């Protein structure tokens, strides 16, 4: 353990607090709170008080698990990546009869890994030659994945950044569209409420992001042993 | 004379370098071949690859022509015999109901009486139930 | 403050009234439903747009609207 | 002034700020007959007095949330709780309920202010009352 | 509060939302407190003379710090090699390995490498030495003087301008065709004969000669006697070396087409025809309508006229419409300026006018990617603009009938056709894109499915491109096009038929693909604006939004939950559509014009019908050099695009707080930090004026929107420059 | 055995249940919310340890609110 190593423990210290509070915060703050002084008649589960006191968007304890899943998963994949590459650089590896070792990437954790460009150029950027790389053998569904992952992150995006206002009125105009050659169907179709769009941009983000993160690995290690 | 810069892939030393090594797709251990003799009668670019022409001629009619109509006859298929089983559930004193749970044997009623889609769509046109007048479907505010 | 407005749509059920959490809303006397009576908004100063009255009007669009304006220590709903 | 006999609390850290001798505070005033436990809407639970018992509060829904609580969450119900605006100069203004009688039911005696004539449909153009400082509303 | 003074509802205001909302509204004058219309327009007028007097200094600034920490004047000697300089660095912070990775171009001190291409355009123009820089920047700043002055001065009392004044749309586009269009292009011509072509020709001509020798050695006779054909002849010859008269001709206005030999642009005397010509037409243009004489036409009377049997009112009233509403004429203009911007772009890569500008790569794709960014940004505020008017100017009962109004008629059929029509080419594009991606991934990568884009092969065709075999057109040499003896058409010709340029550059199926996803976006991006614009009078949602104005929060979680409603919100959404259509052009085009400066154009042919070609041989491949910029064993000079980069990459995610977390958290969160310091002893007795609050919701989306509009321009600049000055310069 | 050898094998497993356990953690604070909204009663929480844990709530999260600026600004 070395200066590298101390600054990534109190980095993973850091995230942990961070989603401790928002966790916490969630959890005590549930009852009521000094803007909202009857929480709790409201519901677990509800979006808003409405735009009033200035804007009450996210105060039940719904949103508060909402924004801790983002973190946990930014502190777990920060976790994941400090594993990873801590063992390619210092312990993985193959040793030679006279009795040295070898490591997959020749300990360069201990000179890159202090920089935000090391953890991208040494880490991102080298270790993603083998996933990129795996079409036409038998690592392409790998790959393929990768991919897979870089697309639903990006998808998810269309629910966390936008409102079901502008979906509504979209919907009603493809309703008089369908309207117009009888075809209106009878179960009226409305946009995801606002609980739902943030239950599927979070679901779908956490999907999209893990999934990369699995194909990655997996066709790392893959091909080193 | 048209693509000068396009050759038959029977005829690009590309194409002949490189399908003697197609992969079989299937257990069949001809498939390699197949693909390469059915790939042969295509235009291909110097890498050895078909290229489709959509310009409209008749000589490439099998490159988007064909599957263009098989396609639209299963779309309209499809898109016809919903728009049916909707409009005849609607009267049925709960449209909504029967929405989520499907009424099999209609359902399946209309699955067959669909073949026909084209010629019922261009006769309900001429009769004026394809289409609503604007003064009888909902609007929004201007 | 906010301004709060009741258009003669009103059917005098009073739900707007109950809703309100900060008592602005009023019931007082009409004639123009069968209810005989109608939405007052005497406190606006107090409102604080949290649009809750709007949300139980059970109206076609909304009897009674409220609308948006300067925010003071009342309206923004601060305690400190 | 004002009656007494505040509820047994053991405090909080969710109370009042220095606005509340700067700018302005609530009372909320109401007679129970058992001395019983109730939610404060600033965290925690309390025990109100048998009797009388006056409540300072910080924001006026704090005050009528405390109200709805007294008036739904008891099998006796609560119905004589009075709101009022204590200033920094020690001046008490009687807020809540104005007349004596609830907001949520009809009574003569009030004025129908804020009532417009017309639908929510007949409001006025903007661009006609452009350079008016007024919106449609407003007219 | 005194502040904001133009708002009374914002001056009452005891939080920090007071500061943020007077900032926020400051430029909006049609809503201040007791604002007029006269008022109105005279401070729009000054105002416009301010920017344009701040225009003038910033091209004064360029042109002094080129000219005082520039090597033009070693440049010119040698523009294939040597680089252009920007500006000096002074950073106290450098180290010393900054400091010798930073002292390039044969410089003396750290300095930085200018991509702009201000050099190729001030050797374009005929300036040779830095003192005429210096005298064209000293000339700048008294333009800006003057034009601050006038702003001063039409601002006074009595100068005041009149109300009528300002709506006189009849002389104002009069004087401003024939003079500021006409008159300025045809000086512009004068200049280039007078003096551009002239320094080309290795002949130094400045203000103190310029009056003695004549452009021709026949001045004036031809012109007035009809011998126009005496200034076309004797050409520059495709010998000649540029700024000497090795191989130069006497002519001083021809139509030679095509490009120069030796710099690959566009020959000078083509350009002085042009703008000459352009001129012309412009002051014959500017003739048109009436102002007090009686000859002219009048508009309202034209667009009156001109009422169709289908359209019910036709273009009537529109003339009132459009003169009492100033977003109207600013959404008008905006799209204007985008579409020509966008051509500007589009005209400049494939047509150089600039001495030696095609070699020098990296200037080339950093003008070509920042004027289509700029066009962008211009498409977006046209829409947004033009629902600014459809909110407040628009009048349902004036316009009545006419073919704006009647956009309200069918607008659901626009917006649900433009649903179908993005839908359409999304489905089945990706559908093409995952097809080809799996299809690759087995190993079998014959199976791809490869349309060769046909109709503009034809259109290359038509133009006279030889190389696809249609002859059609200029490339039948039979047909009557191609023997009307044009003088254009033999040099024209030559060029667009070699390679070397790109000039119609050779297309395949990847082009095809690109472009459909283009339009894709370009059609997207225009259902979100125009749902927006169309939308912003009101909703079954929402009938009455005309009331509650043009950015508001939302209508609170009844009714189903109303967030994202406004309008504004309809920009908000937009942008991002923007932002990645952006993306995918510029990617595109930076990705092919690599494999054409490097020849390996087939890398591009190959890869580019796939997702994972452009995830790996184009974002992979060239990330090489500017990642390692700086590296534990050392620095170089990408070490700013470098951090640049990943200064990008970290705006572009802090802009996600605000995009994904809303206020209500943060709200409480601040309550819990202002009972922390009210309870902290030696911290009570510093104490706030405005009480803290969170961000409001507009507010919010706006400041996120900034960050990630930030963080993604940066970015895709910082990649850009570092991976073609890497590769090439 | 043959575990530590196989690598692919070390990361997977070693990822996948921290991914496993992190999800746990935040349905631990989800419902906890849930019970505090639905199942508490004031009656029944008088001076005991849940009570002094809301009536001192602003503390524990301006402190922690602190600690996390700390950590990050200097991490
Ligand atoms: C601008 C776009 C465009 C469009 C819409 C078409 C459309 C068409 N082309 Mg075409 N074509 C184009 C550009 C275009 N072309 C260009 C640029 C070239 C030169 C490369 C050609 C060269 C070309 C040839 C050589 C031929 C066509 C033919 C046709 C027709 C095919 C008949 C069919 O499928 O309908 C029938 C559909 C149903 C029955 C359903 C069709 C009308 C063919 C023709 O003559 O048909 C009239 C034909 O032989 N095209
Ligand atoms: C001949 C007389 C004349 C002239 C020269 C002008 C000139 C001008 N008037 Mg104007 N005006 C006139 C008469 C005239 N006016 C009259 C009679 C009236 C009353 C009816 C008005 C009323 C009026 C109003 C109300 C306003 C103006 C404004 C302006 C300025 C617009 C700013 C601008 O973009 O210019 C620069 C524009 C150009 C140089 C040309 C546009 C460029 C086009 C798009 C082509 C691009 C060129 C080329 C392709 C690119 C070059 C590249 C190069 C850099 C390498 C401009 C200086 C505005 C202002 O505020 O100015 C202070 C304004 O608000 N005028
Ligand atoms: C539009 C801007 C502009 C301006 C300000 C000038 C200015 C000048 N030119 Mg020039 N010129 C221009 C455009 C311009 N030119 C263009 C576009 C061409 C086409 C190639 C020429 C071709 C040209 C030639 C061939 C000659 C000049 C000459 C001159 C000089 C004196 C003759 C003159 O113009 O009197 C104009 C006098 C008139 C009687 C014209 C009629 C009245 C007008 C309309 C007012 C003067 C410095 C002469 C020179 O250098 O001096 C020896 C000369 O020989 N010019
Ligand atoms: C000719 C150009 C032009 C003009 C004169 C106007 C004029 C106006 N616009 Mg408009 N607009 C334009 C172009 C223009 N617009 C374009 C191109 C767009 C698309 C983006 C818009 C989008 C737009 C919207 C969405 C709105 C307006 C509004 C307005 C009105 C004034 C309020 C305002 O924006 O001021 C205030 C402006 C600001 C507070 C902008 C500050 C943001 C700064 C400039 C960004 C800086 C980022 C950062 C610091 C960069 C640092 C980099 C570093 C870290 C490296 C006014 C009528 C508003 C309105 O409705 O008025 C009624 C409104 O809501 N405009
Ligand atoms: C990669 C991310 C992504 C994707 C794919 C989309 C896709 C879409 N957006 Mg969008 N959007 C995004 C990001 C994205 N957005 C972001 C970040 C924003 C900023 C907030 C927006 C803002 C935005 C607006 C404002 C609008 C859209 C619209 C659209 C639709 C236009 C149709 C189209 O372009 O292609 C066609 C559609 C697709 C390619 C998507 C379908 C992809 C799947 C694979 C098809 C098959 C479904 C699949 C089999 C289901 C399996 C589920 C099962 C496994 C559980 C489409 C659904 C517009 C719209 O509604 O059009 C009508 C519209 O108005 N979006
Ligand atoms: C890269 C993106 C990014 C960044 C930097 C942040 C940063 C932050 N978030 Mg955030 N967040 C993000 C994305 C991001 N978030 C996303 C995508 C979400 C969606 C789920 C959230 C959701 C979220 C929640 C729900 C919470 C936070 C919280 C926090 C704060 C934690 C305290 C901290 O780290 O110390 C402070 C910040 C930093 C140390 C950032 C680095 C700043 C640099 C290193 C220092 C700059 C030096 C100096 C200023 C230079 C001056 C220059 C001069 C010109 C002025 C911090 C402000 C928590 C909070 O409120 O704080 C406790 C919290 O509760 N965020
Ligand atoms: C022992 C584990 C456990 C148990 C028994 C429960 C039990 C319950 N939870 Mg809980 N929860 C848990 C773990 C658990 N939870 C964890 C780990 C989290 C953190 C994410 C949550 C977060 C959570 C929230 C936020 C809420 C509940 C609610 C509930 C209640 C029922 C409603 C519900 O969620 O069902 C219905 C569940 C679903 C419909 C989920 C299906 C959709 C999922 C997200 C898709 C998963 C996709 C999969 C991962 C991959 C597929 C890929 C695709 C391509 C096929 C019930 C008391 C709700 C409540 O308030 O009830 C009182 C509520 O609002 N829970
Ligand atoms: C390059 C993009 C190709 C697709 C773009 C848009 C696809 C659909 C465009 C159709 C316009 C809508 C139907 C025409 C709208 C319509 O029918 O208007 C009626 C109009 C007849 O005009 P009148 O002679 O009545 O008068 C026109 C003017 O005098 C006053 O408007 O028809 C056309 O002008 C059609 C051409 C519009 C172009
Ligand atoms: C009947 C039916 C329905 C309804 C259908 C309706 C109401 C349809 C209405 C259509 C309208 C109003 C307009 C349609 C316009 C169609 C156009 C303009 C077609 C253009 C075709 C072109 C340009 C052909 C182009 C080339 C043609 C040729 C094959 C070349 O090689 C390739 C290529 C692409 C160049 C549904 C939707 C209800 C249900 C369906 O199942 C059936
Ligand atoms: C809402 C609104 C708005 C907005 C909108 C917009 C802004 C739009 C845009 C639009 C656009 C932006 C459009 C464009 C168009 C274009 C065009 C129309 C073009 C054309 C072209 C052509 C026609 C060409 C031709 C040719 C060729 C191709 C070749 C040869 C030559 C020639 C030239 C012949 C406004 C403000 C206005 C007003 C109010 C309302
Ligand atoms: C796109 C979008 C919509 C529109 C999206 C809608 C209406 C959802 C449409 C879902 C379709 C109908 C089905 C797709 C999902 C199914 C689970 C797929 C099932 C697949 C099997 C049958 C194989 C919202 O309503 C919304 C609301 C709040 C915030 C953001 C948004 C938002 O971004
Ligand atoms: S809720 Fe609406 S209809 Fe009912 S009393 Fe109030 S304003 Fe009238
Ligand atoms: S934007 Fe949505 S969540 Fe926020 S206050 Fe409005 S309705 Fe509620």
């Amino acid at each position: 353990l070395g200066t590298a190593d101390f600054m990534v423990h109190h980095i993973h210290a850091f995230t942990i607090h961070v989603t401790a509070l928002i966790l916490l915060k969630g959890v005590l703050y549930a009852r009521s709170s000094r803007l909202v002084p009857d929480k709790a008649n409201l519901g677990f589960r509800f979006p808003c008080d409405g735009p009033g006191r200035g804007g009450t968007c996210q105060v039940s304890g719904w949103d508060h698990v909402f924004l801790g899943l983002f973190w946990m998963y930014n502190s777990l994949s920060i976790v994941i990546f400090h594993f990873s590459w801590k063992m390619q650089s210092d312990v993985w590896g193959t040793v030679s009869p006279d009795g040295s070792v070898t490591h997959v990437t020749l300990g360069n954790f201990a000179q890159s890994a202090i920089t935000i460009n090391g953890w991208l150029r040494d880490f991102l950027w080298a270790q993603a030659a083998n996933v990129i790389n795996s079409y036409g053998s038998a690592l392409s569904a790998y790959g393929i994945m990768f991919l897979a992952g870089h697309f639903v992150f990006a998808f998810s995006l269309m629910f966390l950044f936008s409102g079901r206002g502008y979906w509504q009125e979209l919907i009603e105009s493809i309703v008089w569209a369908h309207n117009k050659l009888n075809v209106a169907p009878a179960i009226q179709p409305r946009a995801l409420s606002i609980i739902q769009g943030r239950a599927v941009g979070v679901a779908h983000y956490l999907l999209g992001g893990i999934v990369t993160t699995w194909a990655f690995f997996l066709a790392r290690s893959l091909s080193i042993g | 004379d048209d693509f000068a810069n396009l050759t038959p892939c029977s005829e690009n030393p590309a194409y002949l370098a490189k399908s003697k090594n197609f992969l079989n797709t299937t257990n069949d251990p001809n498939s390699g071949k197949i693909r390469a003799e059915r790939y042969a009668s295509a235009l291909c670019g110097p890498e050895g690859y078909p290229h489709l022409i959509v310009d409209g001629r008749f000589t490439h009619a099998g490159d988007f022509l064909i599957p263009s109509i098989l396609f639209l006859y299963i779309a309209g298929w499809i898109g016809w015999v919903g728009r049916s089983y909707l409009i005849e559930i609607r009267e049925s004193k709960n449209p909504e109901m029967q929405e989520v749970v499907i009424n099999v044997p209609l359902a399946i009623k209309k699955m067959l009486g669909g073949f026909l889609w084209p010629l019922a769509a261009v006769g309900e046109y001429t009769s004026g139930k394809l289409v609503m007048k604007d003064s009888e479907i909902p609007t929004s505010p201007r | 403050s906010h301004s709060v407005k009741i258009y003669d749509t009103c059917i005098g059920c009073t739900q707007c009234v109950r809703a309100c959490p900060l008592d602005v809303l009023e019931m007082v006397p009409w004639d123009g439903c069968k209810a005989a009576q109608i939405a007052s908004s005497p406190r606006t100063e107090d409102c604080v747009g949290c649009k809750r009255c709007e949300t139980a009007c059970p109206t076609d669009f909304l009897s009674i609207r409220v609308y948006l304006g300067a925010e003071t220590t009342r309206s923004m709903g601060l305690a400190y | 002034e004002l009656s007494g006999q505040p509820p047994k609390f053991g405090g909080s850290t969710g109370g009042l700020l220095s606005k509340a001798n700067r700018e302005e505070k609530y009372a909320i005033t109401w007679t129970s007959a058992s001395e019983q436990v109730f939610e404060m809407p600033t965290g925690g639970a309390a025990i109100m007095n048998e009797g009388e018992n006056l409540l300072y509060l910080a924001r006026k829904e704090q005050c009528l949330a405390l109200g709805t609580q007294l008036r739904t969450k008891f099998k006796p119900k609560i119905q004589d709780y009075k709101i009022y605006r204590v200033y920094p100069s020690g001046e008490v203004q009687y807020l809540h309920p104005a007349d004596g009688v609830f907001p949520e039911k009809v009574n003569e005696g009030r004025e129908a202010q804020g009532t417009k004539t017309r639908r929510i449909g007949q409001n006025p153009e903007p661009v006609t009352i452009k350079f008016s400082g007024k919106a449609p509303y407003e007219v | 509060t005194k502040f904001p003074k133009f708002s009374q509802d914002l001056a009452q205001d005891p939080t920090t939302r007071r500061i943020w909302y007077g900032i926020a509204t400051a430029h909006d004058f049609e809503t201040h407190d007791g604002m007029t219309e006269e008022n109105l327009y005279q401070k729009i007028f000054a105002s416009h003379f301010g920017h344009i007097a701040i225009i003038f200094l910033w091209t004064s600034g360029t042109l002094f710090h080129v000219a005082w920490q520039g090597n033009f004047e070693q440049w010119i000697k040698d523009p294939l090699n040597i680089r252009p300089i920007a500006h000096a660095i002074w950073d106290p912070h450098f180290g010393e390995g900054a400091v010798n990775a930073f002292t390039q171009a044969g410089a003396s001190n750290p300095v930085n490498i200018a991509y702009s291409g201000v050099y190729h355009w001030f050797y374009t123009i005929g300036m040779t030495t830095n003192q005429e820089l210096y005298s064209g920047a000293v000339f700048l700043l008294v333009l800006a003087s003057l034009f601050l002055f006038a702003g001063w001065l039409h601002l006074q009392p009595k100068f005041r301008p009149s109300l009528a004044w300002f709506k006189n749309a009849e002389s104002r586009l009069n004087h401003h065709l024939a003079g500021l269009f006409g008159v300025s292009s045809l000086a512009w011509a004068g200049h280039l004969v007078h003096v551009a072509i002239p320094e080309a020709r290795g002949q130094h001509v400045g203000w103190d000669n310029f009056l003695s020798t004549p452009p021709h050695p026949a001045g004036l006779m031809p012109f007035f006697t009809g011998n126009w054909g005496v200034y076309a002849a004797d050409p520059d010859t495709a010998g000649h070396i540029f700024g000497t008269s090795e191989g130069a001709g006497t002519a001083i206005l021809t139509f030679l087409g095509g490009f120069h030999p030796q710099t690959e642009s566009l020959w000078l005397t083509d350009i002085a025809h042009h703008h000459l010509a352009i001129a012309v037409i412009f002051i014959i243009a500017g003739h048109m309508y009436r102002t007090n004489w009686g000859i002219g036409h009048s508009i309202k009377e034209i667009l009156n006229a001109h009422k169709g049997p289908l359209t019910g009112a036709g273009h009537t009233n529109l003339y009132d419409t459009i003169n009492n509403s100033l977003h109207f004429q600013l959404g008008l203009a905006l799209a204007s300026l985008g579409v020509i911007t966008s051509l500007v772009a589009q005209h400049m890569y494939s047509l150089p006018s600039y001495a030696f500008i095609a070699q020098d790569h990296t200037t080339q794709a950093a003008l070509y990617t920042h004027h289509q960014y700029i066009a962008g940004f211009l498409m977006v505020g046209a829409f947004a603009h033009g629902a600014i008017f459809f909110v407040r100017d628009y009048d349902p009962v004036a316009n009545k009938d006419n073919v704006l109004a009647r956009m309200l008629e069918h607008k659901e059929a626009l917006i649900s056709h433009l649903s179908w029509v993005s839908l359409f080419l999304g489905f089945h594009t990706l559908g093409l894109y995952v097809h080809n991606d799996v299809v690759v991934a087995f190993g079998t990568p014959e199976k791809q499915i490869l349309i060769e884009p046909v109709f503009a092969q034809w259109i290359q065709a038509t133009s006279g491109k030889a190389l696809y075999g249609f002859d059609v057109l200029l490339s039948n040499p039979d047909s009557i096009a191609s023997t009307t003896g044009a003088a254009w058409l033999p040099g024209w010709l030559d060029a667009i038929n070699s390679g070397t340029n790109s000039l119609f550059l050779t297309i395949g199926p990847g082009d095809f693909l690109v472009h459909h996803a283009i339009a894709l976006g370009l059609h997207t991006t225009a259902l979100i604006l125009i749902k927006g614009a169309l939308d912003a009078r009101g909703s079954k949602l929402m009938p009455d939004k005309k009331d509650f104005g043009y950015s508001f929060p939302c209508d609170g979680p009844g009714r189903g939950g109303t967030c994202d409603i406004s309008a504004w919100d309809a920009f908000y959404l937009a942008m991002f559509w923007m932002l990645n259509t952006l993306g995918w052009l510029t990617f595109y085009w930076h990705w092919k014009h690599l494999g054409v400066w490097s020849g390996n154009v087939a890398q591009f042919n190959e890869n580019s019908t796939y997702l994972m070609g452009w995830f790996r041989d184009y974002l992979w491949a060239n990330s090489a050099q500017l990642i390692n910029g700086y590296n534990p064993y050392g620095v170089n000079n990408l070490s700013v695009w470098a951090w640049m980069f990943l200064f990008g990459h970290l705006v572009w995610a802090t802009g996600f707080m605000f995009l994904i977390s809303w206020r209500g958290y943060w709200q409480e969160l601040i309550e819990t930090i202002v009972w922390a310091h009210e309870r902290t002893p030696l911290a009570n007795l510093v104490r706030w004026k405005d009480k803290p609050v969170a961000l409001s919701i507009v507010q919010a989306r706006l400041v996120g929107l900034a960050h990630f509009t930030v963080g993604y321009v940066l970015t895709y600049a910082a990649f850009l420059i570092a991976s073609t000055a890497g590769k090439f310069g | 055995p043959y575990q530590a050898i196989d690598y692919a094998t070390q990361l997977s497993l070693f990822t996948h249940h921290m991914w496993i356990g992190g999800f746990l953690i935040v349905g631990a604070g989800a419902h906890g919310a849930i019970f505090m909204v639905r199942d508490y009663d004031p009656a029944k929480n008088v001076n005991n340890l849940l009570d002094r844990m809301l009536r001192h709530r602003d503390a524990i999260i301006s402190h922690l609110n602190w600690v996390c600026i700390f950590l990050g600004f200097h991490s």
